[PDB]
């Protein structure tokens, strides 16, 4: 009985993960899209051009 | 009353024999309660516990 209850608890918990992570990187997306920049973006390419 | 000396011994040995199954049987009866009833009452402590 022990060992099912904290079974039940790890699994909760790993529930909650599973829960704001979905949330917090679709919230990040809209990080992006409201914070976004053209020289922030000209900057990403050029980074990546000068390591390709 | 020589030739009776095996009579004598069955009227013994064969009965006590017999009597000595009707004692295992009592005592098998006895641990299979004694186990059902152990299973039941731990069965009532683990979800009491799990409810909790």
């Amino acid at each position: 009985a022990q060992a099912e209850i904290e079974a039940e608890r790890k699994r909760a918990r790993e529930e909650l993960r599973k829960q704001v992570a979905i949330l917090a990187v679709a919230g990040a997306e809209k990080i992006i899209e409201r914070s976004v920049d053209e020289a922030a973006n000209s900057d990403i390419v050029d980074k990546l051009v000068a390591e390709l | 009353d020589l030739d009776l000396a095996k009579a004598s011994a069955t009227d013994q040995l064969k009965k006590a024999k017999a009597e000595a199954q009707v004692i295992i049987e009592q005592a098998n009866a006895a641990r299979s309660q004694i186990l059902d009833e152990a299973k039941a009452e731990a069965e009532q402590e683990r979800t009491k516990i799990v409810a909790q």
